[PDB]
């Protein structure tokens, strides 16, 4: 099974009105090509370091995407992931607390 | 001790959109320190300590190594594809190599390749021959051994790689040996008739860590679920462990966190 | 340091 394994988490434990960084980590996938978008209320966020991918000893690829943000009250954050091994985009919601 | 130097190469036919088809990144003790890709066409520092302890010829040379490797990998992608009678589609060549310095002073070396995510060929333990993982790599095995490639890689792995690793470890001694304390939070989730308790450690370094759930004194983490160790963007790590608890019995659970940075192991209950 | 790949 070479589908992306995804986790969404903040750099610091999230707090009210407190600057933070939103992370999305996809691992264990192949091929390397993958679409990972950080989203705020069903719309992409702002400045996104998709930058950094590597692979493990078993050859499966991993990719981290992170962006600076302040958690807005009443807003829903998530990581939209699209990959060949999946019929349709997968949406992984971020639990703020 | 136990320091490591690793390079991993990816060469793909299908990156794709806005992405470089060829990438090489280097890691020291599990931390990214150099980066090269076919769009940048330049090797680039990824830690302050590597940038501060090298001269221009280090980057110019490495850049040109990457540009040359880039061409070599272009050709090798075509060659492997042809061996597989492939005519198009998504295909990937991966290389992994580097050296370890154990706290004996003893050394280890690795050089292995995959094709489409599967083992293709590797230099074997004695570094005298190559071992083909697939019939499609047999001819390559033959060509390389006829060309003295094993000897050449043995030399790089046991001398060049190690000698440079010693320099890198020296350069980033303070960075690599630092400690950063995780901020821990326990949170309670309820969407069903099953109480999910979560415990997250945020921003810990180094990497090794223990996070566990106790049920009134007793590690009841025999049925705890861990998301493993995942990275933050700033050279620290994150991990989160959950456990299902019967409604009620929420005040019986505690998350214990052990890490080298802590004055004492953290112990945290859930409170709504 | 990174190093040359072999020709296949």
């Amino acid at each position: 099974d070479l589908t992306p394994k995804v986790q969404v988490y903040s750099r610091f434990p999230a707090s009210a009105g407190t600057k933070n960084v939103l992370n999305c980590f996809a691992a264990g996938f192949h091929p390397p090509k993958i679409s990972i978008t950080l989203m705020k209320d069903g719309v992409p966020m702002e400045g996104a370091q998709y930058s950094d991918m590597s692979f493990n000893d078993d050859w499966t690829f991993q990719r981290l995407v992170h962006a600076d943000f302040t958690p807005s009250s009443g807003s829903t954050y998530a990581c939209k992931v699209e990959h060949e091994t999946l019929k349709e985009p997968q949406v992984y919601k971020w639990d703020p607390e | 001790e136990l320091h490591t130097l690793r390079y991993i190469r990816t060469a793909m036919t299908d990156p794709g959109p806005g992405q470089p088809w060829f990438v090489t990144v280097g890691y020291v003790d599990g931390e990214l320190f150099v980066h090269y890709n076919s769009t940048a066409r330049r090797y680039v520092p990824r830690t302050e300590w590597i940038a501060a302890n090298t001269d221009q010829q280090y980057w110019d040379g490495q850049t040109q190594i990457g540009q040359l490797n880039e061409q070599i990998n272009r050709e090798n992608l075509g060659i492997r594809q042809r061996r597989y009678n492939q005519t198009g589609g998504s295909h990937t060549v991966q290389w992994m190599f580097g050296c370890d310095i154990l706290e004996d002073g003893t050394i280890r070396g690795y050089r292995q390749s995959a094709y489409d995510g599967r083992d293709f060929i590797a230099l074997d333990k004695d570094m005298k021959t190559f071992t083909a993982a697939v019939p499609e790599a047999v001819p390559t095995k033959r060509k390389w051994e006829e060309e003295s490639e094993p000897e050449r890689w043995k030399n790089y792995l046991e001398e060049t790689c190690v000698e440079w690793l010693r320099r890198y470890v020296e350069y980033g001694k303070a960075e690599l040996g630092r400690r950063e304390r995780p901020e821990v939070r326990v949170w309670g989730k309820e969407a069903d008739g099953i109480l999910t308790l979560s415990c997250r450690a945020h921003g810990f370094y180094p990497r090794p860590i223990v996070v566990s759930w106790l049920k009134d004194g007793a590690v009841r983490g025999q049925d705890a679920h861990s998301g493993g160790i995942v990275p933050n963007g700033d050279g620290t790590y994150h991990t989160w462990v959950t456990i299902e608890a019967q409604p009620g019995d929420g005040d019986k659970y505690q998350c214990r966190v052990e890490h080298a940075s802590l004055p004492q192991p953290g112990l945290y209950s859930w409170k709504l | 340091i990174d190093w040359f790949d072999g020709k296949e």
